[PDB]
RNA sequence: GUGAAAUUUUAGUACCUGUGAAGAUGCAGGUUACCCGCGACAGGACGGAAAGACCCCAUGGAGCUUUACUGUAGUUUGAUA
RNA sequence: GGUGUAGUGGUAGGAGAGCGUUCUAAGGGCGUUGAAGGUCGAUCGUGAGGACGGCUGGAGCGCUUAGAAGUGAGAAUGCCG
RNA sequence: GUAGCGGAGAAAUUCCAAACGAACUUGGAGAUAGCUGGUUCUCUCCGAAAUAGCUUUAGGGCUAGCCUCGGAAUUGAGAAU
RNA sequence: UAUAGUUGAAGGAUUUGGAAAAUUCCGCUAAAGAGGGUGAAAGCCCCGUAGACGAAAUGCUGACAACACCUAGGAGGAUCCUGAGUACGGCGGAACACGAGAAAUUCCGUCGGAAUCCGCGGGGACCAUCCCGCAAGGCUAAAUACUCCCUAGUGACCGAUAGUGAACCAGUACCGUGAGGGAAAGGUGAAAAGCACCCCGGAAGGGGAGUGAAAUAGAUCCUGAAACCGUGUGCCUACAACAAGUCAAAGCUCGUUAAUGAGUGAUGGCGUGCCUUUUGUAGAAUGAACCGGCGAGUUACGAUUGCAUGCGAGGUUAAGUCGAAGAGACGGAGCCGCAGCGAAAGCGAGUCUGAAUAGGGCGAAUGAGUAUGUAGUCGUAGACCCGAAACCAUGUGAUCUAC
């Protein structure tokens, strides 16, 4: 048959120009007063996968 | 060439001799047989669909 | 070519490998498997992405975002392929078409500017950008949205 | 006269003190010993028969208990036909 | 092709190149003046392996090039004899 | 006559066709087993690990570290004094 | 048209054999050189084949005839009709890819319960407006699924431990109260010409003589491997501690694919099997009595990389139609690539964040793809093979034992 996509992987992931993926970052729903300004400051910008985990994720994302 | 039957039927049965007509030949055909013997109609009529 | 005396072209063929016939070969006992273990089994082995029991790097993550029901995607065109026309030919949709540049226009044409145009085109299409309608009226020629 | 069996890597299959997966017929150094059998005894072959029943594990089972979790047959109480 | 210099222990495992079995196609062959199979020999190659000769045997079988695989056995307290 | 989510028991977990903490037969069924056993031809080149981190994790796994094959790249980035 | 049938071309001698279809000469035939048989391998010997011909009877399928049924316009808009315990709603369940969810649509149980063309339902809670339909009555060919069976064939499918469990009198013998489980076992020769007669012996069996190309092809009958059991001989062996060989070597006995020959060997040095699992094995750790046969990474569909070929800012067709189960043309729905950024509205060689034209993120700046073949890995499928204790759902047992 074919292959089916993670459907909990592609409702958090994005495909870049040059075949890279676009992540969210984590800690950033909960509680504020235990981290600094300058901490959710700078965990409000988007970052990349890296090569270790993409090694381990590329199939289930092949299609989408 | 077409209905060419009396052609085909006395080409028959001769064991160093195939028969086939112009819009159906094989590259398998070709390749086996040691020569091609082909009327002049015929020719043209390969000419036609190869283009 | 006679049918006595075939070869394929060099690189093309290979031959294949077969595991568990002896020990020479380099693959007879256990096959390349190693030693003991879940990956040594027949059907052995973890699910794609799996980890051990450490949270899955998936799961760490946030979702983010929606679909648009009725969103809009076009079959943008440049600047260059315009210059395969002659001077003056009021390019539209379907001469798009039947020349193959354009084959499934999602939702209509864009054109967009880049880079440069030398011509006295007449174009049709859906939308333009800011630049790329310049560019063409500088050229010479018009533009319509239709 | 008739006529099995469990067992079995191949065997021309000694003793002492050592060595060694730390208790050797088979390895080292010695000591003893012509070749082939019969009737008897059980010290060794970690002798044979039974992939330890003791102990721990498998995110193994199964039977049992209850104020462990989540359900349910049965019994009861109300509304409505 | 010559000549120099350097190298060539190996379990798990990666990479290369080959030997042999059965069947398909095309080509060129052998066979009751004896095919396959069996048995013996003091033969050849770096290895898997290849020939030639005797005896047995009685009807089928090699070689070249390409293709396809139920394609190689010493072990599972394996299964049948 | 009473039948397996069952029967029968002067009560022993006792009997139900030489086997009963839940009979026998066929089917789901090639059940599942992070465990144990086995896995069949040849030569040439290279050649490990027995560690860190996280883990209902500790004889399993994942990412890094350590092996092998193919490419790219400015160098004079590697080593030993 | 199915179910019996008819007719159907063309060869002799020679060599080797028991026997030719083989060999060598010289001929003929083909709308027939597909296949099977015959004392070995046949276009021309036999049965057939290509082609031509045929049905008393019964059954099927067409066509055209009869007979049976069914089918008309224009206008009006006074009034009447158009499927009721129904649609629908509350409560409880289920079906829709949709697990109560913001839950439309379709069903079942229970209770409540419309309207009538100025009407009624739907467009995914709900309302307004616009648009598409008219439930609560019935039937209907084809295009799609399957093969116990009959005819005609086909296979880079098996060839007697294979292929059906079963090539043979097989669901048999055999096992169980029963439901049920279930095998082993093919081959003389061209032709039985299958050994008349004699001799030893109760017979069995054997030796002559005969058959036959061959009997060491004699019915336990083609070939006739190994384990295992014997008989005869060249060389060694009764003072010797041996994982059984290997290297050195006198004497004796032979004489080969002819070359730095072959068998045996007193005596001397050295030397703790094979496999598995282990930090580590001669292991007193594990497996194997021996010999022979069988017995384990495969395929389908997807995804990725390397190699190879054709086209190249492009590449390529799917189902399907004609065609020999084929090649070999039609078919452009569709798929990938050629532009990105952003959650989205959207903008575009740029865009998002931001008051910012600042800075930063991701992109561009000549920057190659696509179809197919082949090999390496992975996914879904039993997915390299063998191995439980158990769990569930139909059925068969009180001829033993308990009451």
């Amino acid at each position: 048959p074919k292959q089916k996509t993670h459907r909990g992987l592609a409702k958090r992931v994005k495909r870049t120009g040059g075949g890279g993926l676009k992540r969210g970052r984590a800690f950033t729903s909960h509680r504020f007063h235990g981290k600094t300004k300058k901490q959710r400051r700078q965990l409000r910008k988007a970052s990349m996968v890296a090569k270790g985990d993409y090694k381990r994720i590329r199939q289930q994302l092949a299609r989408m | 060439e077409n209905g060419n039957d009396f052609a085909a039927l006395s080409a028959r049965n001769l064991p160093n001799v195939s028969v086939v007509t112009s819009d159906n030949v094989s590259v398998l055909d070709v390749v086996s047989a040691n020569k091609v013997l082909a009327t002049q109609t015929a020719l043209t009529q390969i000419e036609e669909v190869l283009a | 070519m006679k049918l006595h005396e075939l070869k394929p072209a060099e690189g093309s063929r290979q031959v294949r490998n077969r595991v568990g016939r002896g020990t020479s070969s380099g693959n007879g006992k256990t096959a390349g498997r190693g030693q003991k273990g879940q990956k040594a089994r027949s059907g052995g082995g973890v699910r794609l992405g799996f980890e051990g029991g450490q949270t899955p790097l998936f799961r760490r993550l946030p979702k983010r975002g929606f679909t648009n029901i009725n969103r809009k995607d076009y079959a943008v065109v440049n600047l260059d392929t315009l210059n395969r026309f002659e001077d003056g030919t009021e390019v539209t949709p379907v001469v798009l078409k039947e020349a193959g540049i354009v084959k499934n226009e999602k939702a209509g044409i864009k054109v967009l500017a880049d880079g440069e145009l030398t011509k006295k085109l007449t174009v049709k299409a859906a939308k333009f950008s800011k630049s790329a309608q310049e560019a063409i009226e500088a050229a010479g020629g018009s533009i319509e949205v239709i």
